[PDB]
RNA sequence: GGCCAGAACCAGCCCUACUGCAUUAUCCUGUCGGGGAUCAAAAUCCGGCGGGCAACGAAGUGCAAGAAUCUUGGGUCUUGGUGAAAUGAGCGGAGUAUUUGAGCUGCGCACGGCGCGCCGCACGCACUGGUUUCUUCUCCGUGAUGCUCCAUGUUGGCGA
RNA sequence: UAAGCCCAAUUAGUGAUUGCCCAUUAUUCCUUUGGUAAGGGCGGAAACAAAUGGAGAAAGUGUAGCCCUUCCGAUGUA
RNA sequence: AUCGAAUCGCCACCUACAAGACUGGAGCUUGCUCCCUCGAAGGCGCCAAGUAUAUUCAUGAUCACAAGACA
């Protein structure tokens, strides 16, 4: 029903929901937990921002290829989430020619987002041990039988 | 032989069943040459 | 495993003709793989019985008769096979099984194993079950012991097709090489 | 000594769709198969299953051969032969392991933690107790060395050097 | 960028997960008797009689047409594309209807059992019968005034 | 406790009738080539300069084959 | 010192032995009963030296040999 060009299709599978806890199978976070926050419009890739306080990964989009999204969840609906838009992964042009330079609205965005995040986890009855969950990481093990398992 | 398609046993990979959870994952085959060559980000992270 | 031989009944006749107006009805008990196998064992009776031809006969029916509610029982398996050198040699078996197909197809097995007598050189004279004490095969009848009991000895126990493993330490369950 | 097969021995089946599930002889065909029945399990009716499948526990039932379904759970309810397989080792290793094949990544990581917190507990109480009893390689080499070393350590010469090699620190 | 690579969708194919109709009687039960074997039973086994659905994850028995849309399966580095005529149950509009099957039943005729028309009819044929109790989506829509070929994405890497 | 011989199965008394591996074979997709080949188009439709949508369009055995669609065959000594 | 490399689980609890017609231990009734540590785990390691009051991680910008690797 919804119109294939529209913003709002998406064609994310349902383990990939808002609110659940994905393991990072790739890039420079791999084997870290993190927070699914939502998906970009256009069917774009998944915004992850498993609070960088637990485990080090910021507020980073990543494709749900890449992306273990366990059943284990976290009720984000207090989680703002709208000013998490496009506009913010975009950079200008560079024309033709040590602490991590943050730009400071990407830094206000990283420090709300993640202290609703962590507001939410402590809300949860299992919260202090869903965070131990965040801070764990994801290793494949000698004897490790990863198609067996469930997740 | 027929050198376009390869044989890869995985270990834990026992059973037909176990081979099928892996159809369509990327496999990775690391060597190394003599010279130091392009890469990927070789301009972006040198430490590559 | 289950039976590799199904009970039939072929129901079948000669078609009618003038002659012939009302041809006889003849029911023929057969243990066959399929159907096909059945009609073929059907209409070679058929030929060499009552000179009827399957070209001139009909099949009323072919239909598999269910086995009974599995029981551990000894059933008398009349049978005979053809060989060369000593034409029709005809014996009379006892088994235990659960079911007249599985009887059956354990005496094809002891058939092929004991006198190399294929399926098609076999001819299953008669089957049924029999009480205890018509047993006269003294490996058949020490099954009917009211305290029949003996230890699991000599075991080959593989393990789970999942958990098998090539390489395990000695004294341990832990697989080096699975 | 190993369990026999017998009219009502307790068995569990080792490989198969009924794959450690418990069940009762019952009766006994040849040397090669039995017809096993448990009322209380669900998929264990009364089946044929061949003896190299099948586990003899220490559990057998009075019923005779070919016995009826309402004799079988009468002895069965009797004897309490599954309330007392219940509380072995055995079946609860066989209740863990389906655990484990059903956790998830979170009951994967409760069990990481339990285990290293239960390993590091034991690493605290075998520390306390090999401080006083040596029994480990560095305190029984430092039990063995300390007398010789209290004798070459009480002489004048190692008072000295001791004490200006520490004053000059 | 006419290079490398990853994800998206589109169409076509290629693999699968999801199953209904018929059949079952040498069968299933209860009971009496026999027969059996026991310390005593029970069972295997044979008859008479009374009931029947071993029952849909009963049977490894015959045939299966179950729209990967509802309910987002996998693959396509084994195809071609990013809408340069998207013919779609899939795209676009319109409306809560449409008639497939299943149940339940009317008349006639066929069909089966009994010897002239009487009984039955599993539900066959015609009335495209009726009841809608359950189960479905339904209808309409774009010629080339394009004879042919080529030319239209996204995210990084590499290239200033 | 065959990796021998005879028989019988396809993950097994559970609930159905395709275990797996190898062809210049089969099915299907792309390309070439040749047909006893099968069809369509070929009276330039209109409009459109550069600075800043394009190009072609041959009445044809055979060419860089007039163009397009479609189907079938394709090895081989003398 | 060329030299950038492929390898990706550590141990001072496995790293001793022997038997699978049967080695946890008894009884006699010899296949059953009873006792036990109940006969189906070598220990750790997988991100707070431990299960808590915590804590720097980004711009390496969405995969790319882990951009590091003395556990
Ligand atoms: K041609
Ligand atoms: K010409
Ligand atoms: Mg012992
Ligand atoms: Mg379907
Ligand atoms: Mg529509
Ligand atoms: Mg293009
Ligand atoms: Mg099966
Ligand atoms: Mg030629
Ligand atoms: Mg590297
Ligand atoms: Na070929
Ligand atoms: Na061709
Ligand atoms: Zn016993």
């Amino acid at each position: 029903k919804v119109s294939r060009k529209s913003p709002e299709y998406t064609t994310l599978r349902k383990s990939c929901a808002p609110g659940a806890i994905a393991i990072i199978l790739a890039g420079r976070f791999r084997g870290r937990r993190a927070v699914i926050l939502k998906q970009l419009p256009h069917n774009g890739p998944l915004v992850v921002s498993g609070p960088m306080k637990y485990n080090g990964v910021p507020i980073r989009r990543i494709d749900s290829r890449y992306v273990i999204a366990t059943s284990t969840t976290v009720d984000i609906s207090s989680v703002d989430t709208a000013p998490i838009t496009a506009e913010v992964f975009q950079r200008p042009k560079a024309e033709k020619p040590k602490k991590t330079l943050v730009s400071d609205a990407r830094a206000q965005l990283q420090k709300k987002i993640d202290a609703a995040l962590i507001a939410a986890i402590k809300k949860d009855a299992q919260g202090k041990e869903k965070a131990g969950y965040l801070r764990s990481v994801f290793t494949v093990k000698p004897g490790d039988a990863p198609h067996r398992w469930n997740w | 032989q027929t050198k376009q398609t390869a044989l890869v046993r995985v270990e834990n990979v026992n059973t037909r069943e176990d081979a099928t959870w892996y159809v369509g994952k990327r496999v990775c085959y690391v060597y190394h040459g003599k010279k130091v060559k392009r890469c990927v980000r070789w301009s972006k992270a040198p430490a590559r | 495993v289950k039976p590799h031989l199904r009970h039939y009944q072929v129901v079948g006749r000669e078609s009618p003709s003038e002659k012939n107006p009302e041809p006889t009805v003849y029911k023929f008990e057969v243990f066959a793989p399929n159907f096909v196998v059945a009609k073929s064992r059907f209409w070679r009776m058929m030929r060499v019985k009552n000179k009827v031809k399957a070209t001139h006969g009909d099949v009323l029916s072919c239909k598999v008769v269910k086995d009974a509610k599995l029981v551990a029982r000894n059933y008398l398996v009349d049978i005979a096979y053809y060989s060369q050198r000593c034409g029709y040699t005809r014996m009379v078996k006892e088994f235990r099984d659960v079911s007249k197909t599985g009887a059956v197809s354990q005496a094809y097995h002891d058939l092929a194993s004991r006198h190399r007598a294929r399926y098609h050189n076999i001819e299953v004279l008669n089957v049924k079950s029999i009480p205890d004490h018509e047993v006269k095969h003294l490996s058949i009848a020490q099954y009917h012991a009211p305290n029949l009991s003996f230890p699991l000895l000599q075991r080959r126990t593989k393990a789970t097709r999942k958990d098998r493993a090539i390489f395990v330490k000695k004294n341990t369950k832990r697989a080096v090489v699975a | 000594k190993s369990h026999y097969i017998c009219a009502g021995r307790l068995v569990r089946i080792l490989r198969g769709p009924r794959q450690d599930r418990v069940g009762v002889i019952v009766d006994i065909v040849d040397a090669n198969r039995v017809l096993v029945e448990n009322p209380e399990d669900a998929k264990m009716w009364r089946h044929v299953q061949n003896l190299k499948n099948v586990e003899p526990l220490k559990y057998c039932v009075s019923v005779s051969r070919n016995c009826s379904a309402k004799a079988l759970k009468d002895a069965l309810a009797s004897s309490k032969a599954l309330e007392k397989y219940a509380k072995t080792r055995t079946a609860a290793r066989v209740e863990a392991k389906k655990a484990c094949a059903v956790s998830t990544d979170f009951e994967r990581y409760q069990l990481r933690v339990a285990r290293r917190s239960r390993a590091h507990w034991a690493r605290k109480v075998f520390d306390e107790k090999d401080a006083k009893t040596p029994v480990s390689w560095h305190k029984v080499a430092l039990k063995k060395m300390l007398k010789k070393a209290a004798k070459m350590d009480s002489t004048e010469g190692a008072k000295r050097r001791m004490q200006k090699a520490i004053a000059a620190r």
